[PDB]
């Protein structure tokens, strides 16, 4: 199996560097050209260039020269995607991606947000009942986007519906995290919403019950 | 007569030939040229001339009709130009050959196609690209290689053969078709033509069967024909004779 | 800097149904080489971008056989025989002939159901939010279609607006149905001032506005 | 160089039916003694390769006579007039005329089997691996046809995806079935947390997907 | 009766050299001309070099030419195949093999893994019963990859399956080996699975029982 | 007179009639003109120089027709080239000969088959690969002997037989063919040819039986036929006569 895991800082102040990394398990990279692609809600995707390991030869969309510079490892079986000069133009999510002569197969992306100071953590508020029963996560107040939730550590999938953040007005995030099961189950089974925010490295196990 | 020398005294013939050839063919005959000079025996040196006689030859027939130079080695098979050209037949190409797979392999010298419409590009590529040779008609090509083997010899130094399969003047400007095209400037004419359309004249009728309108010629040439007479035109005949067939006549001679 | 149009821009069809999208850039995508690179990608919601045809009409390895890619030139089409319901997302188009690349702005695949009113649940804040001092209070709206719906918050018999903010899921993948969040915000002194917390939901296929409410 | 081009690359047969396997090369592989230096090997799985036929059509000692070989010049075909069970491996074909020698790639022969469902049994980890720390439960699908198979690990009807490594065999020589190995791991605090584990089955000959399972 | 048994180091690091051995039983050796062929999953059957003992010549692959170095002992029928500067790329089966004008007979062949990893031993564990009964062997956490299972020590052969190794997420190999046997045989048979993984020079034979 | 100065002698002869020689014969035949050189005894010496007769004149017959020399130990089998030419009919082989196992060993001189078709090659091998002697037409070489024995003497120094069974146009160019040849430069001619005859129609028979085309020739030349009469070119009798007959003409004068 191909795959492209894209790890790397989640928030740095403007004005600095960050280096993403692009770690390729199932494959040798210099066996192919590796992409950069850069995906904004409203701007779209923009491809950012290419790098190929074999002779270390790079090719960049010339609007990111001076601000993008691939790099790569094929000892590790890795390239990298440095930004420098951040802005808030930079704030985006970031895809490498395989070339086989045609861009086949994506990472999962890094998102990388460009601002000022806050490494917040989320604060878990469960959402509890009161024949199909609705539970949740508030999860409040944290300031880079990036955070995951999952409930019974992976397990309990269906029924859920993690919403989007929103972006309150104290500027924090705060997002939703629901799950509706059967009452049955309802305090026959446990309901642990994990949530997980990179950006402070808080990590948060909160039971939810009735 | 030392081959070094005999290199020296014809180089500037071959510096002629090369200048003529597209540049794909000129690098390669260069490095044939460089071995031969450098050679430790006739045995070796004779080889050499034998791939650098035919390997000017064909760069000198693609560039006489307007085609591209497709090094041996990225030549395209039949499996690659079926499964590039035509994907939803490649399944069943692969089905009727499963007898016989030695179909599958064949590559013609030229594999050619009508140029179909219903810089700063990609210039490296991870993998090769099978090679698509565009010719503007491949009906027009094959006129005039009906038309000199019947004066207006060539009709007894080449075959053209085409699949009896039908295509409307929309479907030839619609769809892919395929030129295959065998050159050679080998000694036994005859040769040519009749190998190759054992195994060919059942190849036509296999890409009929398969929807593929599909086109073949091959020809040859040899020494003692008119240089007025080939297939290529008389002033390129001209160079190959004074470069490459002037450098197997010093290699007999020291054998 | 070939610019990709992808049209339209958003597409509701019906599962089973056949649907058409097609992209249009600026200049030729024929390759000297004899090849065209242009290809289609489909990103469902929240997952990377997954290529579906390579090379205007190449299925790539894991696509089932509903999806065609036609065109030539700079005319494009690609077209889903049987719309099923894990097709959702935006479809992008792209062209990897000429440097740089460029996607065209996506074909948002919306699905036409039957439509379904909203479960509608209300959730008071926890004690863990009424020690820190602040109050939430969630009303969720489950599984739901079409998307369309109006939220409103009463606290009281008081309606609100501005201090709400609301959410809203993508289509689900299983059931072409959404879900959607909406949470009014007030200070734990303030809570405790009231009693009585009541949400009005009013859907399409509730022919009624529906309440749920609960007392502290 | 020589090239040595095999097809097809996996052959499918049913017991006591005939097969044929092609291998044609690059050159002639006449050498100018007079002689041809085409062979074909047979390598069982997890053996070392063995000598069928030597020099396009020469059995080779012990060999029984339902293998053939065919062919001069590039076109070669071996064919088993009787396809049995102990039959499996990999067919390569070698050219011995020129150095280096070169082998095909292979050509798969595997057995076409009146379908089987699966024996399944799971294992608990011992109180050796317990006492290390770890704990491996293990679900076993015994002798079965077709190859296709799904297994599923639930840990208290808890479906679990990525903590779980299979291995399956290649086919049996006496009856040409399979068999699938599928390790979950888990950690001995995680192990003891949970009380009921059980394996889910799914495979072509159980109409309905079969469970085992046991409790510490 | 002819036989091949090829022996060498199972494991070494990159960079190094490696010496196989080629001892033939059943005929001389000086009447032959004798073969290394790699074989590899991907790369597929690759003839290296073939010497001939009789006067000593050798005659390789020139892809191989620096690589391989065969020298043969007529004293001692034994040939050997120096591999120098160890790569990935090495890592591989070779076999040796009979000439007689054409290959025939093969040895078992060896198995070499390049890499720094260095040996680890294999830990055992009991699979255990419970008409028909299943049981095993989880051979467990080892490094160099041939490993070795047996049982009764080759006395029980039907009804046994041993799994291609896992290379597991720590990046050590795992391994099962199972066998069927008559449920009434249990208890009155002793099963006894004799695992050997050379590398780390580790041997056990663990009972498995009820 | 001592050997060794006779063979100073005639060297100059001897190098000319080696030089003629196919390379493995020349070298075969260095050696037995050395051992000449250095017996020590006329019986001896006698004895290494009816080799050399002998031995030569297969090399200059071979030479004469395109063949190739295969010395001796090394020349072809009965089984040996039913095993190589035709394994499926080696079975039924072995059992025709079992209550003559002494025809399974029996080696001619020439054994030829028809090339069929339907460098850096491998050069050693660690065992005798046996040797297939390819000759372009069985027919082409039996047509020419049979004209020689009937003017267009050599009617009465061999016999031409071929085993009646029928082979097509196609199984020519499709089948293996055996030509097996008897050369001879002994005194008594119907010697050679009968002796072998009373074998060898018997042989050809038993080769019809098990479906094999095989062909025979047997022949002989002695010293008292006319230099243009041989069957080897005139000017090679020219040579053998000046070198390996003068050679036995001294060892019967002093011995």
């Amino acid at each position: 199996e191909v795959m492209l895991v894209e790890s790397g800082a989640e928030l740095v102040r403007p004005g600095a560097l960050v280096d993403l990394s692009c770690k390729a398990s199932g494959f040798n990279i210099k066996d192919y050209y590796i992409h950069w692609v850069k995906q904004r809600p409203e701007q779209g995707l923009e491809w950012i260039g290419w790098i190929d390991p074999k002779n270390v030869n790079t090719i960049y969309d010339p609007k990111f020269q001076g601000k993008a510079t691939i790099t790569a490892d094929t000892s590790s079986n890795t390239a990298y995607l440095r930004l420098s000069s951040l802005t808030s133009e930079d704030t985006a999510v970031y895809y490498c991606v395989r070339d086989v002569n045609y861009l086949d197969y994506w990472g999962q992306g890094t998102t990388l947000t460009v601002s000022s100071a806050s490494t917040k953590g989320p604060s878990v508020f469960p959402l509890a009942p009161s024949g199909t029963a609705a539970l949740g996560c508030l999860v409040k107040d944290y300031f880079p986007e990036p955070v995951t939730v999952s409930w019974n550590s992976g397990a309990l999938t269906s029924g859920v519906h993690t919403f989007p953040a929103v972006l309150q007005s104290s500027g924090l995030y705060s997002l939703s995290s629901v799950v509706t099961v059967p009452s049955s189950s309802l305090g026959t089974q446990t309901y642990i919403c994990n949530v997980n925010h990179k950006p402070s490295n808080t990590k948060v196990d909160k039971k939810v019950e009735p | 007569e030392p081959i070094a020398i005999i290199c020296d005294g014809i180089e500037g013939n071959m510096k002629q030939l090369f200048s003529v050839l597209p540049p794909d063919c000129a690098r390669e005959c260069e490095v044939l040229f460089d071995d031969i000079r450098n050679s430790p025996t006739h045995s070796t040196a004779w080889k050499h001339a034998l791939r650098l006689k035919g390997t000017a030859y064909e760069g000198l027939f693609a560039n006489c009709y307007g085609w591209q130079y497709i090094p041996e080695d990225i030549k395209p098979s039949l499996t690659m130009l079926i499964q590039t050209l035509f994907p939803d037949k490649f399944e069943d190409f692969l089905d009727r050959t499963q007898l016989h797979p030695e179909f599958r392999d064949l590559t013609p010298d030229f594999s050619l196609t009508q140029k179909v419409h219903f810089v700063t590009e990609r210039k490296m590529f991870p993998l090769p690209e099978t090679p698509l040779n565009e010719v503007h008609s491949i009906e027009r090509i094959m006129e005039n290689f009906t038309r000199l083997m019947h004066g207006g010899d060539y009709g007894e130094r080449g075959i053209v053969e085409g699949n009896h399969m039908r295509f409307s003047e929309e479907d030839q400007l619609e769809t892919r078709q395929l030129l295959l095209v065998e050159v050679g400037f080998q000694t036994d004419i005859d040769g040519k033509i009749r190998t190759d359309h054992k195994k060919w004249k059942d190849i036509l009728k296999l890409l009929e069967l398969l929807g593929i309108k599909c086109s073949f010629v091959a020809c040859a040439d040899c020494s003692s024909t008119p240089p007025d007479r080939w297939w290529i035109t008389e002033d390129r005949v001209r160079i190959l004779k004074n470069s490459v067939s002037f450098l197997f006549n010093k290699l007999s001679r020291n054998s | 800097d070939i610019k990709m149009t992808q049209s339209p821009l958003s597409l509701p069809v019906s599962l089973g149904d056949q649907a058409s999208i097609s992209c249009r850039s600026s200049q030729s995508l024929v390759h000297s080489n004899g090849h065209t690179y242009l290809h289609w990608y489909l990103q469902k919601p929240g997952q990377s971008p997954k290529l579906l045809i390579y090379k205007v009409s190449n299925r790539f390895s894991g696509v089932p056989d509903r999806f065609s890619g036609s065109g030539s030139g700079t005319d494009f089409t690609l077209k889903i025989s049987r719309v099923e319901a894990e097709d959702l997302g935006i479809y992008f188009c792209s062209q990897s002939t000429h440097v740089p690349f460029t996607f065209g702005s996506g074909t948002k695949l919306e699905i036409k159901r039957t439509v379904a009113a909203p479960s509608v649940f209300i959730f008071p804040p926890s004690d863990e939010q009424l020690k820190s001092g602040t109050a939430s209070v969630v009303c969720l709206l489950n599984n739901f279609y079409p998307r369309e719906a109006k939220v409103q918050w009463k606290v009281d018999n008081a309606l609100q607006s501005g201090n709400s903010q609301e959410s809203v899921t993508e289509q689900d993948s299983k059931d072409s149905t959404y879900s959607l969040s909406s949470t009014l915000t007030l200070s734990k002194a303030d809570y405790e001032k009231h009693k009585v917390y009541a949400c009005e939901v009013t859907h399409q296929g509730l022919s009624s506005p529906v309440t749920k409410s609960f007392n502290r």
